């Protein structure tokens, strides 16, 4: 969660996209 | 920055970074 908020959509530490 | 919230959404703008690169 702080470490990585995603794993699946293209994320890089703090994107969780909105939107892309 | 804490992460999302301080960085309002963390907009992926527009290829791969905390909140967007010049890309």
């Amino acid at each position: 969660l702080e470490a990585i908020p995603c794993s699946i959509p293209p994320c890089f530490a703090f994107n969780k996209p909105f939107v892309f | 920055a804490v992460g999302i919230g301080a960085l309002f959404l963390g907009f992926l703008g527009a290829a791969g970074s905390t909140m967007g690169a010049r890309s």
